[PDB]
């Protein structure tokens, strides 16, 4: 999970 | 038709009273290496909260006896209220006790002591299983302590065993820091006084200084309470008016002033030019332990 | 873009900083439980 | 509902008389704990999701009544007693607030009773969990307060029967 | 008094009460000692709080105590002063519990059918309890007057 | 669905009524499961006495079934 | 089931059963046997489905039976796989009586709240029935899979 | 706010600010310097408060941080530290304003839905506030602890 | 509904950051006014009937608004004017506390004016009143104070013209 | 007095002689920046503060317009690469008590990249208390  | 867990926890039930409490123990430094880690946020730990406390402010012969009252199902306000905790608080409650052994601010067990040849074994059954029937194991060696109303008793009680030199400093030899260093690690309050002028004044740490033998006497009786400090060198000069001034550093094995076992202090002794000390300034140096700051 | 509060970047240092160490990988297995003897009794 | 003032108010209105020596007493008593009762509500309400949680699991859990034919099987049931237990300790602690069980017997003890006698709810079992709750917050606030809400805790398992 | 009320409040959202009004709570215990004195003043002071505001509202209302009056005559003066001392009492218990209620559930409901059942003239009721008030507020200080004040003005306000 | 029948007498407080009240102060009725919880706790806030409760609809204990 | 669900919207509208509500029924009435056959095949191999199912999750969600997990340690696991078997048990229940009712007023209703008081993950438990789901599915004709996946997705969605 | 929450009591009463109300908001205002010294401290401290704490979190509860752990990986594990900031932020908002409706009117309405949109189990972040509540009591006195204390147990009290 | 604390607070929220030294400025120079507001809310909440009672006698009384056929004629509608009189008063007094004029347009204002449009209220008249209450306040609190409430009861006025 | 620097015997760290040049200089905002993120400061009898807004509120709070002059300071290394300097001085201005005739010493705990990751302020108090 990346929030990038 | 293996059936470890239940069988594993059939020879813990067996152990005397003393075997179970060492097990656990040495359990708790197997933790992390071949034993599981803990969890303590899946447990309701504020439960245990106030118990914590009241272990904490006790003597190191009362803790001690704590636990052992905890191990034999005594029936102590304490046992019952550990039997009315959940299992994941109970074990996670001994867990906070090890913590704090090892930072020492619950007496230890007893000094160079070997876990027995039976406990041993059963030890190394916990080791080798999976880490779910480890903390399943865990949890149950500990369910039944503490005191409960009904079916319960221990064969054998485990009572903690009943139990001073000089303190050597690389440089100084003034007789007078001698007998405050040995008098303050041995609790002689009473003794340790006659060493402070009736004008006299002490600094403790991260406060101002106290002026005043009964109060230097009052600190004493309250915040040095089975405190172990320990100089390890220093150097003595006459500064002024007579005044000897005593610079001895060392360090402090026992959490004190948000200190930890491991924290090197030092001590300013500034005393007569004819004997006792007039004031003493004492400052726990700073290092990458900082968990004794405060904010404003 | 210049960023703002709120925004979880700000926080990737102390992130990484803190560095929280996962858990090993679990090694239990289904199969090997007994589900009627292994649930607990009150 | 009525709080250890009105109490003692109604005490001397029934007898139509002015607050005397003895009534003043018992006014300047309540006073007197009321900084342990906001204490002990504090610490209430911060954990009362856990007390219930953790009272539960102590006398609910893994036995015959939340097995199936008990009558906490179902996540239905199970959900409905949660929330019986939740409303005891919230009104517990309006009683000890208030030093006064009043507020139980009217919005507690009023119908409960014969509402679970109609249902088959098992009083046993529901006395058990409210003692439960009863030790779980002792161990929460203290004894001194653990006694108090003990004593409203034990009103509504009476009240039960 | 503000426990009962905080509650009720409480109640009716299914909550606890908040940390707000935990505090208003401590505070009222705390200055529960000046609300004591005041009602022990109050209640000392009764006999003479009650006789001279009678005699204060008679010179203003000598109809009342006249032939035709509703307290006309010794045993009719009487019960009219017992009212007041009735309403001196409430203003007693709403001061303990530094709230107006147990004055409005024990004398100011229904007080109005009341009274025009019996004949009383209702603004004469309103007229002694300001004569009690201004008594009242003689024998202590200012800040114990102020604090007992809304209780007399509660009483009087029901009676418009 | 399961239905309760309770008894309930309810006082005036805050009012002196002059109608006819008797028909809603001391009351017998019919409330569903699902609402009981909730009447129960709005009788209670307004001075009620719950005075009778009976399960007057459905059987204590079912899992399935219940309409 | 499918005939009290029908019963109930009729009698909601105080009136028979259309002709849709009785072509439904009939259609179920004569597909009782396939349906019986779905429930026996799920519950002949209910062990299988579930362990297999269990270890098919944790694969998915190691955490829930790691230190701090909701499902860690041997009881804690067979505790969480006592559930499965649970709701492996309702969707049985559904298949037979052609209704998600017996699902709901068993499992469902109040779950959520259950749960939380428990600590457990709930999307963990959706994740779960997705994994008996799949296991199941592998047992039986894929006819047989559509009519049986429609229950599991029901607790799929309620669960989310 | 103290002013807010007696102003809308005393409107949904009709009715003008009563004198405990008065003597509240007195008191607060007059108190008002202290308080702002107890939020500069939690505002000053709050990279420490929050990166202890969540240090703590992470030991306290590894599995939300082990692989499918809400906050596995470092971004995950930022945003928690990002969330532990936001309501930090809120118990200093509380402090000032002697009130917990900035608190909740900003973060706890709805705060089930969010987090099991998300996934994220609120019980941990619960603990993750108590854990900041440890760390930023002990960087004060202990009456300026409790003092932001009520707070912390607030919110804590709210998400579990 | 704000008051002067939570626009600091709001101020700050939006902008997702902590409370600032200027932002803690504007909270000590709320509080440093807090005496003012409470000893003005006291003052006007003894004396709001017979504040009212003058705004009215040198406003509205023996006009064309009581004569009969006038929106005031009738008893309700004498007695609805006197209660909407004292609702303004009352807002104010609760917008002065809070030193912010949200509340003004949350619980007066909104949709006020298409009620007295839609009655036939005369809005001049009820905004002469209102002046006759701020001169009236004015004299009984002080200029200070006065000006302060000054701009509470002219936000209700200038929000109905 | 203000235009010279100050001068420090046995002790040339920058971040030091910026300290103390800022801090007798009073520009609190511009002293503030050698400490750490983490940095740390201990006022004298007191216990540390953690953060520099903290840090600063005790600066602009406490340190108005007070004249300290460094004597003479060593340097050593510590561990974890801190570099450990320590300074001995004394007061001009009354400070925390002890006036004029008070020494001071300041443990400087300096971060390799330069920052003042902590300072401890200390008041040797002379034989009177002042
Ligand atoms: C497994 C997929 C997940 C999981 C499960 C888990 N559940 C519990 C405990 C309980 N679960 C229930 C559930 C039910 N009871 C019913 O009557 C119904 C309907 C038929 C249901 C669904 C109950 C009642 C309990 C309480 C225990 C009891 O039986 O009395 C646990 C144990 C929790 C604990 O701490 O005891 C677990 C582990 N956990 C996970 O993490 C998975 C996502
Ligand atoms: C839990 C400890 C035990 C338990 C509980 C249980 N209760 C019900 C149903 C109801 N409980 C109430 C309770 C109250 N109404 C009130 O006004 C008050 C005061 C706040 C209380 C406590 C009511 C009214 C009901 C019926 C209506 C409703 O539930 O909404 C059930 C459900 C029974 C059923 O057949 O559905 C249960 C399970 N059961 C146990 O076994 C525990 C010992
Ligand atoms: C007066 C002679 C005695 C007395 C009366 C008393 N009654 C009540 C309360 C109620 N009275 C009634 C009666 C009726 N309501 C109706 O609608 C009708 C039918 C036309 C009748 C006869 C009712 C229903 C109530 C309760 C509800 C209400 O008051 O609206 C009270 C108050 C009770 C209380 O404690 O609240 C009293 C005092 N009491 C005496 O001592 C007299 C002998
Ligand atoms: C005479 C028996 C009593 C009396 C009378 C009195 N009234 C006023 C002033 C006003 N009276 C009214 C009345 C009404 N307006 C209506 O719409 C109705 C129904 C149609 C009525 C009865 C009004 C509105 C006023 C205000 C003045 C105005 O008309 O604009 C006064 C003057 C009071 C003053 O200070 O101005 C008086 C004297 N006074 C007594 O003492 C008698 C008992
Ligand atoms: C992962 C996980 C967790 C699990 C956490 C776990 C696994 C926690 C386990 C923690 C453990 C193993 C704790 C053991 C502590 C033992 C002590 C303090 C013994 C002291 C002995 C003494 C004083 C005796 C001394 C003695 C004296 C005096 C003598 O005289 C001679 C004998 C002897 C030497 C005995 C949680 C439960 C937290 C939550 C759920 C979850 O997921």
């Amino acid at each position: 999970r990346r929030f990038i | 038709a293996a059936d470890v867990v239940p069988a594993t926890i059939a020879r813990f039930s067996q152990l005397n009273a003393e075997d179970q409490l060492a097990l656990i123990w040495f359990a708790y430094l197997e933790m992390g290496k071949t034993l599981t880690i803990a969890a303590p946020g899946a447990a309701s730990m504020q439960l245990a909260e106030n118990a914590l406390k009241e272990i904490q402010a006790m003597g190191p012969l009362q803790q001690t006896q704590a636990m052992c009252d905890l191990a034999n199902r005594a029936d102590t306000p304490l046992c019952r209220t550990y039997a009315s905790w959940s299992p994941n608080i109970k074990l996670g409650f001994w867990y906070r006790l090890g913590e704090l052994m090892e930072q020492g601010f619950v007496a230890p067990i007893p000094a160079g002591y070997q876990l027995s040849a039976n406990a041993n074994a059963v030890l190394a059954t916990i080791q080798g299983l999976e880490s779910g029937q480890q903390i399943t194991v865990l949890r149950n060696a500990v369910v039944d302590m503490g005191f409960t109303a009904g079916k319960d008793g221990k064969r054998i009680a485990e009572p903690v065993v009943p139990p001073r030199t000089k303190v050597s400093i690389e440089g100084v030899t003034n007789a007078t820091v001698l007998n405050y260093m040995d008098n303050l690690n041995a609790n002689d309050f009473d003794t340790l006084i006659e060493l402070f002028t009736s004008d006299g004044a002490l600094q403790p740490p991260f406060q101002r200084p106290i002026v005043g033998k009964e109060n230097v006497l009052r600190f004493f009786r309250e915040e040095c309470q089975n405190l172990k400090l320990i100089p390890e060198r220093g150097v003595t000069e006459p500064a002024e008016d007579g005044f000897t001034q005593i610079k001895v550093t060392g360090k402090v094995q026992t959490p004190w002033f948000g200190g930890n076992v491991g924290m090197n202090i030092a001590w300013r002794f500034l005393l007569n030019p004819e004997g006792k000390i007039f004031f003493v300034a004492i400052d726990l140096l700073a290092s990458p332990k900082e968990l004794l700051n405060f904010a404003r | 873009k210049k960023l703002t509060a709120g925004n979880p970047m700000n926080f990737l240092g102390m992130a990484r900083s803190i560095n929280p160490a996962a858990n090993t990988i679990p090694k239990v297995s289904a199969q090997n439980i007994n589900i009627e003897a292994s649930v607990p009794r009150r | 509902m009525q709080d250890a003032i009105t109490a003692v108010i109604n005490s001397a209105d029934v007898q139509g008389k002015y607050l005397d020596g003895a009534a003043m007493d018992k006014l300047k008593s309540y006073f007197a704990s009321g900084e342990l009762r906001v204490r002990a509500a504090s610490v209430i309400s911060a954990n009362a999701a856990t007390i219930v949680k953790e009272a539960v699991a102590k006398s609910l859990l893994y036995s015959d009544v939340t097995r199936p034919g008990g009558n906490m099987y179902t996540t239905r049931r199970y959900a409905a007693c949660i929330r019986d237990l939740d409303y005891y300790l919230r009104y517990a602690t309006y009683a000890m607030l208030a030093g006064d069980a009043s507020i139980l017997d009217e919005r507690v003890l009023n119908g409960l009773k014969e509402t679970y006698n109609s249902l088959g709810v098992p009083i046993s079992s529901t006395v058990q969990a409210i003692q439960a709750i009863k030790e779980v917050t002792a161990s929460l606030v203290g004894a001194d307060a653990g006694k108090e809400m003990g004593v409203y805790l034990d009103y509504i398992c009476s009240g039960l029967s | 008094s503000i426990v009962t009320k905080s509650i009720v409040n409480a109640d009716a959202e299914a909550r606890y009460l908040s940390p707000g009004e935990l505090d208003r709570i401590k505070a009222f215990v705390t200055g529960g000692a000046a609300r004591l004195r005041i009602a022990e003043t109050l209640t000392g002071s009764r006999e003479t709080i009650v006789k001279q505001a009678g005699d204060r509202l008679f010179q203003k209302r000598p109809d009342i105590v006249s032939p035709g009056g509703n307290a006309y005559g010794e045993e009719m003066t009487a019960t009219c002063l017992r009212d007041m001392d009735y309403y001196l009492r409430l203003v007693t218990y709403g001061v303990v519990s530094g709230d107006v209620t147990p004055i409005e559930e024990i004398g100011l409901v229904g007080v109005r059918e009341m009274y025009r059942s019996l004949g009383t003239p209702i603004e004469a009721v309103a007229q002694s309890v300001r004569e009690m008030k201004e008594v009242a507020s003689g024998l202590m200080s200012s800040d114990d007057a102020a604090e007992a004040s809304a209780y007399f003005d509660f009483v009087i306000g029901k009676m418009s | 669905m399961r239905m309760f029948r309770i008894t309930a007498c309810v006082p005036s407080q805050t009012r002196i009524r002059t109608q006819r009240e008797l028909q809603n102060t001391y009351f017998t009725k019919l409330v569903p499961y699902d609402n009981w919880f909730r009447e129960q706790q709005r009788i209670m806030k307004m001075g009620g006495k719950i005075v009778k409760v009976e399960l007057a609809t459905g059987r204590p204990g079912t899992n399935a079934g219940l309409a």
